[PDB]
């Protein structure tokens, strides 16, 4: 969730 | 952008800002894109595909703050969010990490262009810079991996793009990596996008033209030793964006 490629997600 | 310099909008002035308002009316910034017509800005489909609803988005072009009006800036609403059919998630890795925003503000007008708001060149089909090339990246992700704010002030910094060869090794993403991806890093791994660049342009200078080579997409941390930043590869989807932009 602290990557590039989790922006904006629920899961986060 | 881990490392790099800050920069304003006058330096790539079809960089656009994508914000997302919630339950609430609270605004918070989402990604970067990139202005390819007037009324066109092309993004990550990952950045949008957990909250595909294209009322929830405001896009600003012209803008070198994060949450601050820069003079001359335009703000539009999202007539239409386009996700990639073929969109799929690992638990890094996307696959067609690539969507389009139809921009229209209020009054009805797509982009105008000016000092600050102009838009990027599309590379030919399947014509890449070789391996080894400087190129730019440019966005308001994190400065560093540890950090809880973006920066206030946009940033961009420099990397070189890696050969599918060499990306693919175990040692670097392994399977990770398809000949639809670009990898892009700092030799020394010291400068790098991060975590909120993701959307946002990839720009190689190809035979004088400034061009979106790349989209950033995904990476495992951020100015990590053998752990580039991957790329969505421009080059690779011009049909789907010649379809898609007709609607």
């Amino acid at each position: 969730c602290s990557f590039r490629g989790l922006e904006n997600h629920a899961m986060c | 952008i881990i490392g790099g310099e800050f920069t304003t909008i006058e330096n790539q002035p079809w960089f656009a800002a994508i914000y997302r308002r919630h339950r609430g009316g609270s605004v918070t910034y989402v990604c970067g894109g990139s202005l390819i017509s007037p009324c066109w800005v092309i993004s990550a489909t990952h950045c949008f595909i957990d909250y595909p609803k294209k009322e929830d988005y405001i896009v600003y072009l012209g803008r070198s703050r994060l949450n601050s009006n820069t003079q001359g800036e335009m703000k539009f609403e999202v007539e239409n969010l386009i996700l990639h059919k073929d969109y799929s998630a690992d638990t890094l890795a996307h696959h067609n990490d690539i969507a389009l925003l139809k921009i229209r503000s209020k009054e009805g007008r797509c982009a105008q262009p000016s000092r600050t708001i102009q838009t990027i060149a599309l590379p030919s089909m399947y014509n890449d810079p070789q391996f080894g090339t400087s190129c730019e990246i440019t966005g308001f992700g994190k400065e560093q991996s540890t950090d809880y704010l973006y920066p206030e002030q946009l940033k961009m910094t420099v990397v070189k793009l890696i050969s599918h060869r060499e990306c693919q090794q175990p040692h670097y993403y392994g399977s990770e990596v398809t000949t639809k991806m670009l990898c892009a890093a700092d030799p020394q791994w010291k400068t790098d996008s991060c975590q909120g660049d993701s959307g946002g342009p990839l720009v190689c200078s190809l035979q004088g033209r400034m061009t979106l080579t790349g989209i950033v997409s995904w990476g495992r941390g951020c100015a990590l030793k053998d752990k580039p930043g991957v790329y969505t590869r421009v080059s690779h989807f011009l049909p789907w964006i010649r379809s898609h932009t007709k609607e």
